[PDB]
């Protein structure tokens, strides 16, 4: 006449202990994630997808940037091949600066209020810049040349005021020409300056002619300088021509997150964290698909399973 | 560690499907059953759980490498070490946190198991012989009174005193 | 989970100066160090390990402004500093708790099989955690059994004869 | 006859976590976190240096506001938050690197660099961007060269500095950028200007720039600084034509120091390894939770309200 | 419990094992070791030193120059990151060592607590609870009885009544 | 009769350290972080080059120290102290990040520019500071462009290399600035120089300045050295007016190596994966106290030079 006082069961996952790897459990569980989403989760976000426009062309108005040109947003995104440059060029602090617009929320777009000479034809075109079929050139910026051919471009000033509350982001350009020839056809055959100045600013700029490959089949180049503009600062060009003088000033409002991704848009799902690939939701403090991530997310670890035990030992008969 | 499980008690009961923690019964009238509160005692802490582990300590973070684009090579290189080494810490912290969290839990299972023997033993007094399998000899004759907390040592102290004498 | 403070033991009495008796007889009706001693050391302990202490110089300025690239990673790598001392303060201390809690309830059990063993065969312990002894036992008894100084023997005979009839 | 075994217990215990409880009380506990930090600048036993209003890269130019602070040691180095670097409206390059160096510095010391100009010249040059005794005035360890001669040419002139002494030298110039094309012939002569910077490490050529820009300090003119190392038992050549800041004194930095970037008022008496924008941090306790941004021997930040270590299980009566 | 508690001292005379049998005979004295009970800490301490030195370490580059200059700004960020992860990989070693010797210690001291129960309810009726880690048996045990015990092959049933006689008168 | 239960003890035990008590004797302990590092280079199993005095840089360039090293094979390349890369002074822009390219490179390659000169200009421009037989000399990638005449200006030139292969090049020139305008005018005119660079990425002006410099090498004269990648089948031009030390030959850097910075001395017969400036650790050890800067798959560093591991029971003796 007797009493005996565990469970056990058939399959038994294994978890590592401090003493003992390969130990047997009746239960364990998964503390990292190693499946994600293919797509990216919107549920619940404002946002806007550049698609092929780069974020640097909004300011600048590349066109395929036009219908980005201004906006308000959550979140924003970026795509493996965006077009930031419709003609040749390069950007200074061109990093500096991409990653101050992923992580705004929106662009403003103001007028400068720039008025060129009887002089100066503003109206410049490039067919690198093609709106429907015809020449076009960046929307918020006037490619200057003198309007009679080859004769000097005359000493202009252009002075942006900024009189709103937050400060204003203002981009320019300046002209490389490719031969010595086409210099003096565009601007004359003078010396030339650009000196571009505010209250916490001050630099130049000497266009320089030189024998360069064809890009979207033009030799001649943009470079592009930006600068803040501070509120109630004004900021003064004085050219002798090959300034790209900005017809607008963009200004960034809010703040929003900014991911670099290739994955397709879906606002069915709801997510907080995005990587390349995509997002990836749970609850798991932990990850193993990807180690650059964006957004409030878990932690990247090199393991690829690690089974958290939620069970006796298991010891069959 | 405690002597309950992978110790006097040589394997688990397959057969059970209910519980953790159960009585196997043997007298003359009849033969398993299941403690509750010995096994959500138990719960309650397995599943305290995983509360450390999903609850998120969430902090957002921005890009701070392009990959769409090349990246200044200096700092490029001081952002893949400093990420490495971030890494390389909670690969470290996680496999401490599940190994050592499992430590805790396998050997918790146990002292349950030992403090329901226990109670049970206190329970039963002097009217039963421990056997040293987990089981208890009784020498005497709706025996959940020990699973039910009830049993009275004095009303059967008695007969089963000499049961073990002779 | 150690038997005593969540398990048989039902209730600590509101005892001044000692973490763990009370005795009951005809003439008199409360003790508590060495069982104590053991104990809070180690609370003393943890707490040692707690104060011990690098220095450390300023990144980023407070009343300039910083390269935005560099002012970034500068925020990271803070910010995910501060993510894993978080992660850790977290579970230091959740940890030392759970082995705080759980240390006290050690030095009360064994207090329970020292005398369980001491009183070896004039007692039984009813599963409550109170201590039947068949055997009359006088303050000054009492006393012998505090000090560790209790013999069993003697009392034995006497005691064996309560037992069984 | 009977004897009964018990633990402690209080009326109203505290709470703290654990592995497997959200809300477990005991009948103790203390913090592990601080909070409770000290407002004022708790600087006992360091020598130290409160600049006020004056900025650090303006010891080494000498700004007006600078002048009490030109040189000497310090235990620690304090930056109030409305510290003037320039009076005339300009620029440094790599401002922050040099910030930096003398934040970790110990101590400053100034060095003549025996600079001596021609007649032409005029080596008085004044603003009232700077201003002393109620007057107009320059950078105290720099001089600006002008023509003497309105609108004549400056001379080609040539400046070296020699670095005999052991230490290496930090050394600070100017190029200025004036506003009008009249403005620049007036000083200079109608000239191609030119100034070129030679040493055995350091090479660097400065072209001032006419350009037209809204006032700062009511001046429309700039003076952009540049900074270099000179290497001992080595010389930095200064090559000019108009347009040169040429340095009187050069600094030298000394020793390994203790930089707090503070607004906070000093307190003396108290004494701290810790420091914020806002005073100082004392504690044991290895966390903290005022501010993720510290200086000195300090506790690691953690982002909780608090985190609390058991000091037993409280049971209560029932 | 059982080794800072109410086992007095260890014998420093055992050497084959961690855990000791020695017994008072009329025929002889002998001191034993468990093969079994000590085997069960070797392997749990030879796991934890597996667990240390089972550590895989992604390559590493330099960030720092050692024969050459680096800029002041990017050289003091490199300097506060490098420390701050040494500060954390210091913290996270005394955390290591100080948490498992806890349970180093504390697991040896277990698995002598229960060998000790092992013999006693193994024992049964024969024999009684001495705090010296001893068991007074009640009746005479000679040197094929005493690892009778060791074996674990000990029958309390046939000693039976013998026992209870003279723990009884 | 009795039979008894007991733990062992040995007459002298190690210490280590618990949650709760700092002081704990226990029968035995091992050491858990490593001290007693190697002191040689184990590259057994790695192919590897040991560069010597040629700094990495030397190698794109020419520098006579590397001469040996121009073009090589590795998944390791060894730095050491005593490095050269220049005979002529000067110095070069964004030097750490190539520095760090080639570090990190596996290999480096060499093609021929095939950069042709006109009649006016002369090829073989040698300096005494780049030795090789005795005869003067110059880097062994590089042309020095003067004038055959002395007086002469130097003709307007267009040199394009085009980068036919697969993939991406890495090409280095110098721009060349005399110490004295005479200097100048005997190399390469009266005329304003400008060179001009541009490909489908890149595009620069430089213009070589003339200053009084401290001689270095003997030489007053500095060259400034510049790089770039050239992309697969894209064309970079240079339009220059003299002052450019112009290419001879490209580089290209292969596969993925691993740069030491190291005093150590190679043993090839022994194999390691971890490496600092003293030498090179082999242990099973998680920890370790030498070094704080590491090389490769190493050891975490910790700031301590012991912790104990008990691997025993607590010691209680007789
Ligand atoms: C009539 C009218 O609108 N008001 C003018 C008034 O604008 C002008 O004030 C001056 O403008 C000149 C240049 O246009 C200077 O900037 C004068 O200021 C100083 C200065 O203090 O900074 C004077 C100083 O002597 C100069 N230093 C030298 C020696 O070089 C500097 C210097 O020109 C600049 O710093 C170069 O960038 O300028 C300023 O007062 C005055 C007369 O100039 O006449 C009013 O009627
Ligand atoms: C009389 C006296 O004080 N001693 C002079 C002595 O200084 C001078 O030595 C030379 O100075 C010239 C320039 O002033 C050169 O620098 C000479 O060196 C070389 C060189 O080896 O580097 C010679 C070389 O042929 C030159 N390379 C070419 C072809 O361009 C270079 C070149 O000029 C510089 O590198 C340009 O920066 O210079 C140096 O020996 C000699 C004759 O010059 O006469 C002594 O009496
Ligand atoms: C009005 C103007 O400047 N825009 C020109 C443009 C410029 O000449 C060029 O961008 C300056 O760098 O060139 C355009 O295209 C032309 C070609 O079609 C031609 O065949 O070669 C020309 C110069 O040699 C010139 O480049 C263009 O970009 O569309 C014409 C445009 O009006
Ligand atoms: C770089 O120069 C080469 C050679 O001039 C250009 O490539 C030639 O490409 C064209 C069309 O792509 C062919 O018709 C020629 O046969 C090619 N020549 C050779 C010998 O390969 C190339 O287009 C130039 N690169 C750029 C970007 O302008
Ligand atoms: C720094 O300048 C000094 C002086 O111009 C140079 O040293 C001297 O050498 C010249 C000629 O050999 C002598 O006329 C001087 O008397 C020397 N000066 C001293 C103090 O001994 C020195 O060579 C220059 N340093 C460099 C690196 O060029
Ligand atoms: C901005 O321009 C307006 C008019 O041109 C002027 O009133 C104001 O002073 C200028 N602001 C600054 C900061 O220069
Ligand atoms: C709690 O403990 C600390 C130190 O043990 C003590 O200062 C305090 O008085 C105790 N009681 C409380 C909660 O105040
Ligand atoms: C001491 O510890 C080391 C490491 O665990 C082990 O190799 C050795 O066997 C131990 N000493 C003895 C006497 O067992």
């Amino acid at each position: 006449d007797k009493i005996c006082l565990h469970h056990a069961v058939a399959n038994g996952t294994i978890v590592k202990t401090l003493t003992n790897e390969q130990e047997e459990v009746t239960n364990a569980t998964e503390t990292v994630e190693s499946t994600g989403i293919n797509r990216l989760c919107m549920k619940g976000r404002k946002h806007k997808d550049l698609g092929n426009c780069h974020p640097i062309g909004m300011l600048i108005g590349t066109p395929a940037c036009d219908l980005h040109l201004t906006g308000m947003w959550d979140t924003l995104i970026e795509r493996e091949n965006a077009i930031a440059y419709c003609y040749p060029g390069a950007t200074v602090n061109v990093e500096a600066l991409r990653q101050k617009i992923m992580e705004s929320g929106g662009i403003n777009k103001i007028s400068t209020g720039f008025t060129y000479g009887s002089s100066i034809n503003s109206a410049g075109t490039t067919r690198a810049c093609m709106r429907n079929g015809g020449n076009s050139f960046y929307a918020e910026l006037k490619w200057l040349v003198s309007k009679s051919k080859g004769q000097n471009f005359p000493q202009t000033t252009n002075t942006y005021r900024n009189t709103d509350t937050a400060e204003h982001l203002i981009m320019w350009g300046i002209h490389h020409p490719s031969s010595t020839q086409e210099k003096n056809d565009l601007y004359g055959t003078q010396s030339l300056s650009i000196s571009v100045g505010s209250s916490t600013y001050r630099n130049n700029f000497v266009p320089v002619v030189g024998a360069r490959p064809q890009v979207n089949g033009q030799s001649g180049r943009i470079d592009f300088h930006w600068t803040l503009v501070q509120p109630g600062d004004n900021i003064t060009f004085s050219h002798n021509g090959g300034l790209i003088a900005p017809s607008r000033v963009s200004k960034l409002i809010g703040r929003g997150l900014g991911i670099q991704s290739d994955a397709p848009i879906d606002n069915n799902c709801e997510s907080k964290c995005f990587w390349r690939g995509g997002s990836i939701n749970t609850r798991l403090p932990f990850q193993n698909l990807s180690p650059r991530t964006v957004g409030q997310c878990p932690k990247y670890v090199n393991r690829r399973s690690l089974m958290l035990a939620t069970g006796m030992r298991n010891v069959p008969e | 560690l405690f002597g309950a499980i992978a110790g006097f008690l040589e394997n688990g009961w397959e057969g059970m499907v209910d519980g953790w923690y159960g009585f196997r019964h043997q007298n003359a009238q009849g033969t398993q059953a299941a403690d509750y509160k010995s096994t959500q005692a138990a719960i309650d802490q397995i599943t305290g759980k995983l509360n450390r582990l999903v609850e998120k300590t969430n902090t957002e973070f921005e890009s701070i490498e392009s990959e769409f684009s090349e990246i200044e090579h200096q700092i490029g290189n001081v952002i893949n070490w400093t990420k490495d080494s971030i890494t390389d810490i909670w690969t470290y912290q996680a496999e401490l946190l599940v190994a050592m969290e499992n430590q805790h839990t396998i050997d918790m299972a146990d002292s349950e198991m030992l403090n329901l023997y226990e109670r049970v033993r206190k329970q039963l007094r002097q009217n039963a012989e421990e056997d040293g399998k987990g089981c208890f000899e009784i020498y005497h004759a709706c025996m959940e009174s020990i699973r039910n907390n009830t049993y009275d040592h004095s009303q059967y102290r008695e007969e089963a005193l000499l049961n073990r004498l002779n």
